[PDB]
Order: structure tokens, then sequence, then C-alpha cells
């Protein structure tokens, strides 16, 4: 967690700046094209987020989640732990979308 | 709705002091008149950061805290089957064949 | 898994009860069950530190896995076949629980059954 | 940032009015009156001080915004927030 | 309250584009209720029964309360932005130079000499600010805390030093 | 255990270093973050050679 | 200052309830003591209680992080309404409907992790066997008492 | 010293924007901030890619280095 | 600096960027389809899940009920 | 302009970190769990003329200090019943009623 | 003790017959020589104390007390320095000499074998403090400051030299070497019920004990800087030490006689923390702390384990630095806008950053730190409270949570956020100040590596 | 609509207020009152701010009668609290002594106290 989670806030660290200090994802988008790199990082950061196969989020995400479905457990944490893994991907959407895909929201001078 | 003439003028005499005080906070070419005063940075860095340490550190524990006893404390080896051990040269037997189940 | 389902909502009489397995005697209907045999001996899992849980009937294909993983060293791709030949071990350990289980449940039907027959 | 410069600010301030389908770009100029010279209303004042926001990215105050009645008067209100004296 | 019925309409127009673009998002169609939102404001723009101009007014505003965005949109340096007061504490005030150690003050011989033409400015011309306040205000006080222009070749307007040597908004 | 104890300590004692020489007046303040940038570097690369010891 | 200028006890008639006013720079209309309870407010003014959060951001305040004035007389419980502390600012959900939505949804998720524990999830397995006694040695059990064998069977 | 783009260059039409005067022409209304807006769907702005066409950034070149590879591989065990 | 801001328009790029983020991009498609080749079972399955009931009576010992 | 008190703080922040990974003992761990506590009050609290700042910064301490009532009632706790901090003595007695020490390290850990 | 009796009053001499220029050089240098061979003192024995004559000796809990003493009467002298430099000549030199007659008082209080000796001593320091307050105090209400303070003291005392007296007819002796071995117990009755609470009132409202505190707010606001350091470095731990030395004779009817104090010193520091968080004046804020430190002590002693003896003793220490400091702290604020709130002058670490580092240091100690001494106390007292009722875990933990609070309030409100505009005459900090902080934390922290010398004969 | 339903730590919105639109020329004169303070002091504290001369803090009679009035009464939950928690430990101290009597409580390792 501690690889693309550090790279995450680094890449939001990374629009942040291009955009002078503006954090509000409204006034975002667009920038897929313009800031190359930082989307790149986003994406793989976004994948290893949500359990990609075989990205770094993978290794430890779905070894915890198939021993919590096949373990002597409380059923209803077994559901929310999953409903989670679900939101997980969720938020994780809202950001690609709304800060790299459309169009540019941010102000006229670029 | 707009400004009445008092106000745009106070406004304008105003402005025009803070666009001159603005002005004169740049700095002259002399100032700040100061008074009268990559392999090798890493190597040198090296040195005064890794090599001087560890000799200060490894003479702190191979001549004082290595010579109090429990001070520095090993999970002894594991030893498998058909390890040898170094100290005594004794040979540990392997395991019976297993049912070699496959 | 169903079972849950079958145990919770219907009838819990003629389910296993996962703790106090197993109810019936070892040799019920059994003729001459054989013991587990255990390959790696007491004093070669004290030597090699295997932690407690590991020590199970699987334990000689661990030993052989640790002591590749050692020697191969820096080579960290190294030892596939051993780690697999424990994976499978521990594999078919866990489908005898599994047979375990459903022998279990079949008891118990039978002795439900064995009493409705004998209740008239 | 780039710095910004009084008549950098004046250009942009009448860009966004010359984009604006209420005004005739000709009869635009610096010192021309919304209510006035322009016959806005001031409905279309408050969105055209929106339009500012939205293009210099920070908000003015209602009680500053509802006086500023002519494009010169965006400009040296705008220029005085951020210090610009050039 | 102290605002007009005027005011208090186009704070609430203002107010409500503004919520209204949190929610949609998207300028294409911000801008297609953007003129809904401005022909609501038209149909009754020209109404003139006044408790019934006020009554509209009441409505839209509970309207607004019960349509508001709960995370509107906030310009990063406005109150209760994201920067909203962020560079103050690099903000420090001018009459701290004048504890300056010579030696601090010798690294900029220009600056100094250009920042007692101002001190000098403003001792000279204080008395006639004072005075001016004094000739303008009538008996009681102020009544509104709206400050006069200078009236006079080479007077500055009264209280000036504090707007105008006033911090830069970006300091450091 | 000589590298393995001696490596592993030199690890916490070279991060603290460029705290002293700022705390005690003895750097060039010229690149600061450039000089603590380099010791976490550096660091990471002594505590990586007890990682393989344990790893082995 | 002077005594003339400092608090007082609790103002009795209504002359003295104008002098206060004066002395607080109040409206002798807006001025209103805490009631005559003894609690020791004497004759300080009553304010309304709102958050200094509550205040327009956008007034030139004398003290902008404080948003007050000088001179404006200050509420008594003005250190627990700055800005760093208690919020009275409306909120856009009403208070009782957010205390009951969120008692709803704490009792809620309590209430459905005991039913998640008296009816967990597992799997169709029978307990894991282990050899030795079930690692009677091993466990830490005493080397001199034999214990009970365990004795598991191939399936 | 910053060069502007001519204001005459932005233009609603082809733009959704378009759509939205299409729209709000049937009730009797006129956006007259449109052409404000029009660079957000012109030049280098306009044609972004989709989520899925996002997520998939860099296949093309990763499934052929793959193929190579895979390719490879199967020809360095049939020679042994 | 070095690149140069431009008004309500697409920014300049450089081909440096472009060309690292494309190539990391490739690297971690390269990556999974690599990995998803030879681990494949870590996402399907390693071993097959025994059907319990086709297990015999003979296997599990269960008397037959006449007993 | 305080960039070089900026990472000063990151690594003093990273320092009292790694003495609370190596802690063998609950009391040098507890130095490093307050550490951390601190280093994060003056890095969130960075911009210090920031009102918000200063609340989050406070805000910070006050839910980690409620924790931190846990970590000393672990500390209590095994020094009475086991007479010992160090994490050695703690597993070789194994206590089998470590319910109360257990409730102190979660809450703590919460 | 002579050879530190003699050269404390040969200070008077030379304060008197120093050049009219040279008073506060001569007492801060000669003074700090003092203080220097006090060291000397840490000649201590795991068995015997350090027994000198008839009439002193010195153990593990005197020692860390004398020299704290001796170490805070130069800081005193730096403090006070300033104020009173309109002052009359004769007039600074008697405040001088007030100052070093109070350490002569104090070194002899901490040494003296006997109880009667310490109980003359106990008492003779109220005269020179008393003077202090109201003779170089600023405001008004000094003087009923000075009128609770005494009488708040003496209505305990005098009761105490009854109770003394008693004992030496009953005993034969108040020595306390004498007493170790001739201490028999004490039965209940209600005879005993009244000389325990004799022995110990004197005692708890030196501490203060809460309820028994409301003098300790009004002296310190009323008091010139140098009465403040050492009202609330030493003073205030003339009653933890005549408790721990008293309560040896008091078993074991202390079992039973010591509920209602704990319950009060329990209760009462969460009460005196949670007044700290409404507090406007920075001094009144800085007295109620003390309060709620030292409620931590009182219930240490009281219990009377081996580990509360302990933090007891490394409290009272650490809690006398870190007071002195954040007492100095706000004086230098008060010495520019002549003012005590709080909220007057803001954001002073834009105007003065290393002042703010001072405060934020005085802060981090104020919260018990790890590991500062001043947690190494509070953690010994928290352990052996723990084993005396689990319960006390619950107030223990949310008095930290608190103390938190209002540490960082002080530093928050102070120093932080926005400037205030009008006040324009923040100098930048003298030498003189920032000497004065530094000769408090360096001290305070330096004891970190060193523990064991503050831990008191129990260690 | 659901009205808005104010609370202690939810005052209610100026603009849902009735008062708020309601006004009568007693509440704008009202209104002008307050201006009226408010700009005279704000007048008194120019002239002070802005003199030149002026080295120093502008004492405010405002904040000087606040703390005066705050640190005037004192009384430092009477004996309901102290009885309480003196119930609770004394309760728990006995329940434990009783125990250690009989051999009941386990202090196997405990030596420290
Ligand atoms: C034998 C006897 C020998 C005598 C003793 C010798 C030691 C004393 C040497 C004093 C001389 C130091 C000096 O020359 O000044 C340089 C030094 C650096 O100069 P500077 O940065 O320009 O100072 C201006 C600001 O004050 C700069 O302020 P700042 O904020 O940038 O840094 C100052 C620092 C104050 O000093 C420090 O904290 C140093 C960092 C800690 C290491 O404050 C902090 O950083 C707050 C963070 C506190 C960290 C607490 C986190 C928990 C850690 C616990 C771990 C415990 C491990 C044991 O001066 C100081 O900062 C003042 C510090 C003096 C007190 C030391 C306190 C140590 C703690
Ligand atoms: C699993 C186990 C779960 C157990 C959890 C139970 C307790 C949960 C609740 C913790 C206490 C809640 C109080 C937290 C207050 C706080 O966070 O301070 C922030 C507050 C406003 O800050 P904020 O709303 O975030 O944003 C401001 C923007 N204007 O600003 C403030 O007002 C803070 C400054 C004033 C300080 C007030 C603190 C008073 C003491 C209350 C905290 C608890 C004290 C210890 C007692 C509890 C310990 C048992
Ligand atoms: C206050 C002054 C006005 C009220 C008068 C004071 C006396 C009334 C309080 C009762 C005191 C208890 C008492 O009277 O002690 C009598 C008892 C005599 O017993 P005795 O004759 O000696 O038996 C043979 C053993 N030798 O004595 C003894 O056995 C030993 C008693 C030791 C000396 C006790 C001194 C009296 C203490 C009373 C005050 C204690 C509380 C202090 C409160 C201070 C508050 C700040
Ligand atoms: C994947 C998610 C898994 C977790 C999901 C958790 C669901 C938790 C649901 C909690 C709901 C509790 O909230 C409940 O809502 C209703 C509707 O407002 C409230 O009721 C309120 O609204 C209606 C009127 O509009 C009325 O009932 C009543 O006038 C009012 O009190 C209840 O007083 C409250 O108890
Ligand atoms: C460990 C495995 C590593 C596998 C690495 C595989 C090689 C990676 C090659 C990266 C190529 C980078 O170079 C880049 O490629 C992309 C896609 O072709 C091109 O992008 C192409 O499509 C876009 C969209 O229409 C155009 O904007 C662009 O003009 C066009 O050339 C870039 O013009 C080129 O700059
Ligand atoms: C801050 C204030 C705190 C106040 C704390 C109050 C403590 C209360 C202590 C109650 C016990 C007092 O001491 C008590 O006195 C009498 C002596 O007459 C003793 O009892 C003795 O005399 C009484 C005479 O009435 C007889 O009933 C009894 O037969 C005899 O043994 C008790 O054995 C002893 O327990």
């Amino acid at each position: 967690h501690a690889f693309f989670k550090a790279m995450l806030f680094m890449c939001s660290g990374s629009i942040i700046h291009s955009l002078n200090d503006e954090q509000d994802i409204r006034k975002m988008g667009g920038l897929f094209k313009a800031m190359p790199f930082t989307t790149t990082a986003l994406i793989v950061g976004s994948l290893a987020l949500t359990g990609m196969p075989f990205l770094t989020g993978f290794y430890s995400k779905d070894l915890i989640i198939e021993a919590a479905n096949t373990s002597y457990t409380n059923a209803w944490a077994l559901l929310m732990t999953l409903i989670a893994t679900s939101f997980t991907a969720i938020y994780s959407t809202r950001i690609i979308f709304f800060a790299l895909l459309g169009q540019p929201r941010f102000p006229t001078l670029v | 709705s707009g400004y009445t003439p008092e106000e745009k003028l106070r406004l304008q005499q105003l402005r025009e002091l803070r666009r001159r005080w603005l002005k004169d906070q740049e700095l002259s070419p002399r100032e700040p008149v100061l008074p009268p005063q990559k392999t090798y940075r890493h190597s040198i860095f090296a040195f005064t950061h890794v090599l001087i340490p560890v000799w200060i550190i490894h003479y702190y524990l191979k001549y004082h805290v290595t010579t109090k006893p429990y001070t520095i404390v090993e999970k002894k080896p594991r030893i498998f089957p058909g390890d040898t051990i170094l100290e005594t040269g004794e040979v540990i037997p392997p395991m019976k064949e297993f049912p070699d189940q496959h | 898994g169903a079972h849950l389902a079958r145990r919770y909502l219907g009838d819990a009489s003629v389910e296993p009860d996962p703790l106090r397995m197993p109810t019936f005697p070892p040799d019920y209907g059994f003729p001459e069950r054989k013991e587990r045999e255990m390959v790696a001996t007491q004093q070669e899992m004290n030597d090699a530190q295997l932690v407690l849980q590991q020590r199970d009937y699987c334990a000689h294909y661990l030993i052989r896995f640790l002591k590749c993983k050692r020697d191969s060293f820096p080579n960290f791709l190294a030892c596939k076949h051993e780690r697999h030949d424990w994976d499978y071990c521990e594999h078919l350990d866990y489908v005898k629980r599994m047979k375990e289980f459903e022998r279990e449940r079949r008891l118990l039907q039978r002795k439900k059954r064995r009493e409705q027959r004998e209740a008239d | 940032a780039p710095p910004l410069t009084l008549e950098g600010i004046k250009d942009r301030v009448l860009y966004v009015l010359k984009l604006y389908d209420k005004i005739d770009p000709e009869k635009l100029s610096v010192n021309s009156h919304f209510m006035k010279d322009l016959g806005l209303d001031s409905l279309d004042q408050v969105e055209i001080i929106m339009a500012m926001e939205d293009e210099f990215g920070f908000e003015i105050p209602d009680i500053d915004a509802e006086k500023l009645m002519c494009p010169q008067e965006i400009v040296d209100y705008i220029a005085d927030k951020k210090d610009v004296y050039e | 309250a102290y605002l007009t019925h005027q005011q208090k309409v186009l704070r609430l127009y203002k107010r409500a584009l503004r919520h209204l673009e949190s929610w949609c998002i998207h300028r294409d169609k911000y801008r297609y209720f953007a003129c809904l939102l401005r022909a609501r404001f038209d149909e009754h723009k020209n109404e003139k029964d006044m408790v019934k101009a006020t009554q509209l007014l009441r409505e839209a505003e509970e309207e607004f309360w019960h349509g508001q965005h709960p995370q509107p949109y906030i310009f990063p340096e406005s109150p209760g932005g994201t920067s909203y007061e962020r560079y103050e504490c690099y903000k420090v005030p001018e009459w701290c130079l004048d504890d300056w150690h010579p030696s601090e003050k010798a690294m900029y011989p220009d600056y100094f000499a250009k920042r007692e033409q101002w001190k000098k400015l403003r001792r000279e011309s204080w008395e006639r600010e004072v005075k001016q306040l004094q000739e303008e205000t009538p008996v009681g006080g102020p009544r509104t805390e709206a400050l006069p222009p200078a009236r006079k070749q080479g007077d500055l307007p009264p209280l000036w030093w504090h707007i105008v040597t006033r911090p830069r908004e970006r300091p450091m | 255990m000589n590298m393995f104890s001696s490596l592993s300590l030199v690890t916490l004692l070279l991060l603290t270093m460029p705290i002293m020489m700022m705390s005690f007046n003895t750097y060039k303040p010229s690149n600061y973050p450039l000089y603590v940038k380099t010791a976490i570097s550096y660091a990471f690369i002594t505590s990586m050679i007890p990682t393989m010891m344990f790893i082995h | 200052i002077t005594k003339d200028m400092l608090p007082g006890p609790y103002p009795k008639t209504p002359e003295e309830r104008a002098a206060a006013a004066k002395k607080y720079n109040m409206r002798v209309e807006d001025y209103e003591p805490y009631p005559d309870d003894g609690t020791g407010y004497g004759d300080y003014p009553k304010l309304p209680d709102r958050s200094q959060q509550e205040r327009d951001p956008w007034y030139d305040w004398d003290h902008p992080d404080l948003r007050l004035n000088w001179g404006e007389p200050m509420h008594w419980d003005l250190d627990m309404y700055i800005r760093n502390r208690v919020d009275t600012s409306p909120t856009p959900v009403n208070w009782n409907l957010m205390c009951k939505h969120l008692f709803g949804f704490v009792a809620f998720m309590l209430f459905m992790f005991w039913v998640g524990e008296t009816y967990p999830a597992y799997q169709p397995v029978g307990p894991k066997q282990y050899p030795y006694n079930n690692l009677y040695l091993e466990r830490g059990g005493d080397p001199n008492k034999e214990p009970e064998p365990v004795v598991h069977y191939e399936i | 010293k910053m060069e502007l783009p001519d204001y005459k260059q932005w233009k609603i039409e082809g733009t959704p924007l378009e759509t939205v005067q299409e729209k709000l022409a049937a009730r009797g209304l006129r956006d007259p901030w449109g052409r404000n807006e029009a660079w957000r769907y012109m030049g280098g702005f306009a044609n972004n890619v989709s989520f899925v066409g996002a997520l998939l950034k860099g296949f093309k070149w990763g499934f052929a280095a793959f193929v190579v590879a895979i390719g490879a591989e199967y020809y360095l065990e049939s020679q042994k | 600096a070095h690149i140069e801001p431009r008004y309500r328009q697409f920014p300049q790029l450089t081909r440096s960027q472009v060309i690292q983020a494309e190539f990391f991009s490739a690297t971690m498609w390269f990556w999974i389809l690599w990995r998803f080749w030879h681990d494949s079972d870590a996402v399907l399955g390693h071993f097959p899940y025994p059907d319990p009931s086709q297990w015999t009576d003979e296997e599990l010992g269960i008397p037959p009920d006449d007993e | 302009p305080n960039i070089n008190k900026f990472f000063k703080y990151l690594l003093l922040f990273l320092i009292t970190m790694l003495i609370l990974v190596t802690a063998n003992n609950l009391f040098q761990l507890f130095i490093g769990w307050e550490g951390v506590g601190i280093m994060s009050f003056l890095l969130i609290g960075w911009w210090y003329g920031r009102a918000d700042a200063n609340t989050a910064a406070l805000q910070a301490i006050l839910y980690n200090r409620i924790g931190d009532i846990g970590f000393i009632l672990a500390m209590a706790w095994f020094l009475t019943n086991l007479n010992t901090w160090d994490l050695q003595q703690i597993f070789m007695l194994n206590p089998s009623d470590s319910n109360m020490p257990l409730i102190g390290l979660a809450l703590a850990a919460t | 003790m002579l050879k530190y009796i003699i050269p404390t009053i040969m200070l008077m001499p030379l304060t008197w017959l120093s050049k009219n220029n040279m008073i506060w050089v001569n007492s801060t240098a000669h003074s700090l020589l003092i203080s220097f061979t006090s060291l000397l003192l840490m000649n201590q024995f795991g068995d015997n104390s350090l027994n000198f004559s008839l009439l002193f000796f010195s153990d593990s809990l005197s020692t860390p007390l004398l020299i704290l003493t001796m170490w805070l009467l130069p800081l005193m002298l730096m403090a006070s320095q300033h104020h009173l430099s309109k002052e009359n000549l004769t007039r600074k030199k008697l405040f001088i000499t007030m100052l070093i007659s109070l350490q002569l008082f104090l070194i002899m209080t901490f040494t003296a074998m006997e109880l009667i000796l310490f109980y003359i001593l106990f008492e003779a320091t109220l005269v020179p403090t008393l003077i202090i307050i109201t003779r170089w105090g600023n405001q008004t209400e000094r003087l009923n400051a000075g009128l609770y303070f005494l009488f708040y003291t003496l209505a305990g005392s005098l009761p105490l030299l009854v109770a003394l007296i008693y004992i030496q007819n009953t005993v034969g002796s108040l020595n306390f070497l004498m007493l170790q071995y001739w201490v028999q117990p004490v039965h209940n009755s209600w005879s005993n019920v009244f000389m325990w609470l004799a022995c110990m009132m004197a005692f708890m409202v030196k501490m203060p004990l809460y309820g028994l505190h409301l003098w300790l707010p009004k002296a310190h606001v009323e008091a010139p800087i140098a009465g403040s350091m050492v009202l609330a470095a030493v003073l205030l731990k003339l009653g933890g030490y005549g408790m721990l030395r008293i309560t040896l004779i008091l078993n074991p009817m202390t079992d039973f006689m010591a509920y209602p104090f704990i319950m009060l010193s329990l209760w009462g520091m969460i009460m005196t923390s949670s007044i700290c968080l409404r507090q406007t004046d920075l001094k009144s804020l800085i007295a109620y702390s003390s309060v709620s430190h030292m409620a931590l002590v009182i219930v240490a002693i009281l219990i009377q384990t081996p580990w509360s003896y302990m933090g007891a003793t490394a409290l009272m220490i650490a809690h006398g630095l870190t007071s002195s400091m954040l007492f100095c702290l706000a004086n230098s604020n008060y010495e520019r806008i002549h003012s005590r709130t709080m909220i007057l002058a803001r954001g002073l670490q834009t105007l003065l950053p290393l002042m703010a580092t001072w405060w934020l240091l005085a802060s981090l100690t104020n919260l018990a730190l790890p590991p500062t001494i001043n947690l190494i106390g509070e953690l010994f007292v928290v352990m052996s409270t723990f084993s005396w009722s689990n319960i006390t875990i619950i107030l223990m933990g949310v008095n930290m949570v608190i103390t938190a609070l209002y540490s960082l309030y002080m530093l928050i409100m102070t120093q932080r956020g926005k400037y205030t505009y009008h006040i324009n005459n923040i100098s930048p900090s003298f030498t003189r100040e920032n000497a004065l902080m530094s000769l408090h934390i360096l001290p305070l922290l330096l004891l970190t590596l060193n523990p064991k010398i503050i831990l008191g004969p129990l260690y | 609509f659901p009205k808005y339903e104010a609370s202690r730590l939810s005052s209610l919105p100026t603009t849902l207020d009735p008062a708020e639109y309601d006004i009568s020329s007693e509440t704008r004169k009202a209104q002008a009152e307050r201006l009226a303070i408010r700009s005279r002091l704000k007048r008194e504290y120019q002239l002070q701010y802005y003199d030149p001369s002026r080295r120093g803090v502008i004492e405010d009679p405002a904040l000087v009668r606040w703390t005066y009035a705050r640190s005037a009464n004192i009384y430092p939950f009477g004996i309901g609290p102290l009885v309480f928690w003196y119930y609770v430990f004394k309760t728990d101290r006995d329940r434990k002594e009783k125990l250690i009597q009989e051999g009941k409580l386990d202090r196997t390792f405990n030596i420290s106290y």
C-alpha cells in the first residue's frame, strides 16, 4: 500500500500545482493528454489500488479477500468488506473520470 | 449602484500611492550588498556519512556492546535435514522417504 | 456456502457442528482405518524452527521447500517446484477435511432417518 | 504562475466581454458603462462579474462586485487585489 | 436588512448560479440550466407589487435552501477555500524593519533610503489628514465608515498608510 | 552478526546526521533539502543489506 | 481604565440599565443583562450565542482572524466561539434529522454485527488435524505427563 | 507581452454548446455566454479518450512486446 | 520558463514526457500479460475444488441404514 | 521560504517512525508513538496563519491521545501482571487473560 | 551544608559592597558559581544517606531539590533585572537580598534533619515571598494576594506545629534519622485522625490540594516574575517534600485517611485541566496548570509505593523547570505589551521566530512528550495508580488528553494565526531573554540522559 | 419544502429568517443607530492605529471589560463527583482486597508496585 498510495498523492499534487492550487475535481477534466506522465502514474496507481491482477496491490488485497471469505468469521463483517471493495473501484473511477477525461473545466490561462 | 464620484476619487488616489509603494519594493542591481566572503561529491559523502559512521558503530559494538552478556542476541540458524554443522562437522540425517505422492 | 443456508435456515439437526466435529466414533462404518503417517520427526521441525501452525502433516514438503529457498539465494525465482509440492500436499490435506465434514453430515442424516424409521 | 500586467488584465477583461452576445464588440471600450452605454441590466452585470471570477480564478464579494460598472473599474479592482503595478 | 430588495435578489441569483454550477459540473450542461434559471428571474423581473415581489424572494430562498449543494465549489483563496489564509504566516508588517540591525539595513542601502522618504511623507501629511477628518465629520461622530478623498493638490487621502503599505498577497 | 548489526544501526544513525549539522550549526544551507534527500537515498542502500541477509 | 468603565452589579433601574448600555457601547434597546440569578454575570451584556465563524468574512474587521472590531462588546463565551472551536453556522441538513440518521446507521450496524456473530460464515471443512497428540510437547505441554492420545485417521 | 488568440475564432458550431442552443431555442431562450465556453471544445481539447480508452493506454505497445517475448520464449525451448 | 503558457489553448508538451509516459504504460500492460500467461492460477484457481456430492458412501464409510 | 525547516520536519517525522518500528520494548515504542503525533501536528499546521490548519493539527493530537489512553493501559497492565515492557518477556509468558491489555492496544490502534 | 550556607550568605555583602552598576553582574556570576558546587551533593550511596552533622543531612530526595533551588537563583536574577531597571539602587539591593535569603531558607529547609528545624525554615520562606509579592508586585490586587498566601499557609502550618511538638513529647525526638527506627504504627482513633490531618494539611495547602488552591492563581497573577519562578519551581515542592518525609510516621492510618484526598486530586486534576481551556490570563492559565500537575504528586505520595515515589520526585523536578520556563516566556510577552491577556497578542511566531521555538519546547514538556523527564514522572505515577485501582486509568487518561489540549491551545493562540495589527512594539528577542529560556530547557532535556539522579531515594 | 429547524449548534440562516424581510422604519432606524456606534468606534480606533508616532498597544476597554468580568467570580460539581468517585474506587479496592486475602487474585509475576 505504501507504494501506490504515496504515488497517488504525488500525482494529485502534480495536478494541483499545474492548476494553481485548485483541488476540486469539478474544475479539472481534460488532463489525459495535457499531463501524459501524471496520467500514466494516476492510472497505474488506481489499478494497483483496485487490485488489478499482478500489480502491487493484487499481491495483498486478493490474498486478504480470499482468506476472509474462507475463514470462520462474522458474516456481516465479510459482507461489508466485499461491498467496500466494490466501492474502491467507484471512487477510483471518480478521480480518473473527472480529473482526466472530458473537456477542460479549469481557468483560461493554461 | 456604482461608486459615488467621491468614492472613485479616493480609490484613484490610494491606487496611485499603492502602485508607487509596490514599485519601491523592487531591488536595485547592487542589492543585497553582501559582506565580503557527480563522482567526487558522492565519494566524500559516502566517506563521511557511511564509512566513518560505520567505523564508529562497528568499534562500539565489537569492543563494548558485544563484550557484555546478552546485548546482541541472534535467532539461532535454522538447521535442515542433510545440513552440516561447521562447529563440529556433524551431519544431519535426511528425512525418511516420502510417500512420493504427486 | 449452501451448507450455511441449510444450517441457519433449514434443519440444524442434520448439519455438522463445525466446533464440535467429529461426533461419531472414528471407526463407525470404517473397518480397519489406518492412522495418518507423519514423515518429518519432531526434532526435525524443531531444528527447522517451523511455525507451529505449519507443523501439520505436510511439514516435510515445507522443510524441503525452505532448504531449497536458502540454497538458491539470490535466485528468488528458483524453487517453484518445491513450493508447488507443498501447496499440493496442503490441498490434499484440505480435501480430507471436506470429506470428514461430509461424512459427518451423512452420518447425521442416517441417524435422523433411523429414528423416523424407528418412531413408527 | 505567470505575472499579471495592467495591460494583460485589460486584454483579458475585454476578451471576456467581447465573447458576450449581449454586447456589441465595436462599441466596447474600457470606459463604457455597462448600464448606461451598453444597455445591460443588473442581472447581466452579475453574470459579467461571475465570468470575471471564472476568468481570473478568484471571487469578488457581492459588496464590491455591484460597484464595478465598466471594464476599466474591473481592471483596477483585479490589479489591486493581485498587487499588479506594472 | 441593510441590503435593499435589489441586493437580496442579485445575491440570490449569483449564489443560485454558483450552486447550480456545482451540481452540473460540465460546462454545456451548466450553460443550459443557467439559462433556465435566468428565465425564471426574467419572468418576474417587472413585478411592481412589492409585497408580492417580497413573497417571490422568500419562496425562492426556501427553494434554494432545499436544493443547495451540500458541498459547493469554493474558490481556493475564498473564505472556506483550501488556500484561504495560506500566506498570512508570510505577511510581516512593515514596521518590523525599524528594528533591523544596522548591518541588516546596510545590505539594502537603496531600499532603506526610499523607505525613509515614505516615513517622511507620512509624518508631514498626518496633521492635514487629522484636520480634514475633523472639519468633515458632523457633531456626534461619523454615521458611516466611508472616508473622504483628498480635496486639494499635495494632500493625501486621510488614513492611507495601512492601505498603501499593506503586505503583498504573495509576500515571499 | 558484525555486518548485520553494524549496518542496521548506521541506517538509523545516518538519518540523524542531517539533524545534527542543522541543530548544531555545521553544514552548508545552500542546498540542505538536497543533502537531506541524499541521506535518505544512501540510508535506503545500507538498510537493504541486512534485508538481503534476512531474506537469504 | 476607570471603575465607572468596568463591569458592575446587575443593573436594577432603567437608568442603571442605561448607564450600562452606554458603558458597553450598545443601544439601550439592544442591551440585555443575564438573568439576575446570582451566578456572577453582573451587568455584562448577554449577546447572541453565535460563533465567530458566522460573522461576515468579507468585512474589514479590526481583528480579521477573530472577526472582531475594536471596542465592540465581546461575548461572554468568546474564547469558546473563536473559529478554532465551537461552530454554530447553519447546516444543510436539520440538526435533529442528522442525529436520527447517524444514530440509525450506527445502531443498525451494531445490531447486524451481533446477528453476524450469532450466524458465522465458515467452510464445509472438518477441524484441522495436527500430529504428535496435537503437538502436545511443542505447545508447551509437560514432558512428564503423557497426554490423552489423539489419533487421526485417513479418510 | 502575451499575445491572445484572436477572439473571433471561438464558435459554438460543431460542439455540444450548439446542441444546448438548439435545446434552449425550443423554449424561446438563448445562451449569450456560449462563445466564452467554446475554447474548451476546440483544438487539442476536442476528442478526449473514453474511460476504457484511458485504461487501455499503452496496450498496443505492451501487447506487441508480449508477443515478441512469448515468441522468444517458445523459441528458446524448441531449440532445447 | 522554457514552457511558455498559452491562453485558451492546448499546452505545449515536450517529447521526453510523452515518450516516458507511453513507455511506462506499455511496461504495465506487458507486465500484466506476461504475468497472466504464467500465473493464471493466481487469478482463476490453483487446484480443482472437489464436488462433495459425488463421494461414494464407501469412500466416507457410511454404513447402510439397514444396519 | 521555510523549505529547510520543512525537510528537517520530514526527516524527524521519519526518524520517529523508525524508532517505532524497531522498538523492542513498550516504552521505546511509545517514544516513536508520540513522536509521530507531534511531527504530524507540526506538519499539518504548516501554514500556521490559516485557522483551519491550526484546528486540524489540534484535532489530530486530540484523537490520537484518546487512543494513547489504550496504549498506557496496555503498559500499565503488562508491567503489573508480567513485570516487563520487553516484547520478548511478554510473548514468553504468553498470558491467557489478555482481554484488558489487548483492548488497550486495540483502542490505541483505533 | 556550611559549604553551601556560608557562600549563600556571602552573596548579601557582595551585592551591597558591589559597585553601583555591577549588582546584577556580580550576584549573577557568583550565584552561578554556587550552583556549580551544588553538584558535589551527588555523593549518594545505595543504603545510607549523606549525613553531615547533627543538623543537616542530604539524601536523593533533597539533593535534586537543592540543585534546582541553587540553579533558580541566577535565573531569577536575569529575569528580574529588566523590570527593575528604573528601581532605586538601594531598593535593587534589597530585592536581591530577598531572593538570596529565600535561597538560604530553602537549602536549609531541604537538609534539616529535625522536623522542628524544618518547620521554622519551612515557615521562614513566607516572609521574603510575601515581601516580594507585595512590595514589587505591579497591581492593586498584590495586597490581597499576599494576605491569602499568608493566611492559607498559616491556617495549616499552625496545627502542624502543635502536631510536631506532640510527636516529640511522645516519641522523644523529631530527628528524621531517629524516626526511621522508632516509628510506631498509628491506630484508629479520633485523636489520631486529627493528628494525621494536622501533619498533612499544611503540606496540602502548599501543593496545593484541589479545594485549597485558590490562593495560588492569585499569587501568580500578582507576583513579579522572580516571585512566580520560585513560587512555582520550588515553593510548591516544599509541600511535596514535607509529605514524602512525614508520611513515614503516619502508617497505617494513611490507608484510609488518604481516600478523601485522592478523590480530590484525581477529580481535581480533571477540573483544573479543564479550567485551563477557558482562562483569559496567560499567567492564570500557567498557574492552573501547576495545580493539575501537583495533583498527580499528591496522589503518588498518598498511595505509598516504590514506583509512585519515584514518579513523584521526577514530576516535582520536571514541573519545576517547565513551569518556571512557561512563566518566563509569558513574562517576556508581558514586558512588551504590558498585559497578561492571552488573546491580546497573536501570531507571534511571525515576529519572534526563535521565541516561538522556546514556546514549542516548553509546551511539549508541559504535555509530557516522551522521553522528557516530564513523562517519566507522569508515567511512573500512572503505573502505580493503575495497581492501586485499575479504574484510575480512565481519569489519568482523560487528564493527559485535556493536558495536551490546553498546552497546544496556549501555543496556538499566542504564536500562530495572524498577528495583531495595532501592536507594533514587538522588539527582537534580547540575548538576555534567549539565554533565560535556554537555561531552563537545556538542563530539562539533558536530564533524560541520566534520569536516575532525579528519581529519588527509592531508585 | 421541509422547514429549517434551528438548534443551539445550528442557527437559522438569515435568508430563512422572517424577521430578515419584514422591515419597518423602526428597524431601519435601529440599524442606522448601530452603524453609528460602530462608525464612532472605528474612527476612534483608526485615529490611533494610523498615528505615525504611536508605538505600543492600543488599549481596548472592551477587552479589558471582558477579562475583568470573567476573572471576577470563582468557585472551584460539588461533593457528588467526589462521593461518586469515592464509592467507585472504594468498592473496587474492597473487592480486590478480599480476593488477595483468599488467594483468589492472580499475582504470579506481580513484583512491581
Ligand atoms: C451498502 C450500505 C450498507 C449499510 C447501509 C446502512 C443503512 C442505514 C439506514 C439508517 C436509516 C436511519 O434513518 C431513519 O430515516 C428516516 C427518514 O429520514 C427518519 O425519519 C425521518 O424522516 C421521515 C419523514 O421524512 C419520518 O420518519 C420522520 O418524520 C423523520 O424522523 C428516521 O427517524 C431515521 O431513523
Ligand atoms: C518492459 C516492456 C516495455 C515495453 C515498451 C514498448 C515500447 C514503448 C514505445 C512507446 C512509444 C512512445 O512514442 C509515442 O507512441 C505513441 C503511440 O504510438 C504516439 O501517439 C500517437 O497517437 C496519438 C493519438 O492519436 C497522437 O497524439 C500521436 O501524434 C501519435 O504519434 C506518439 O506520437 C509517440 O510519441
Ligand atoms: C478531609 C476529612 C477526612 C475525614 C476522614 C474521616 C475518617 C473517619 C474515621 C472513623 C474511625 C475513627 O476512629 C474510631 O474511633 C473509636 C475511638 O473512640 C474506635 O472505637 C473505640 O471507641 C468507640 C467509642 O465510641 C467504641 O465504639 C469502640 O468499641 C472502641 O473500639 C474505633 O475503633 C475507631 O475506628
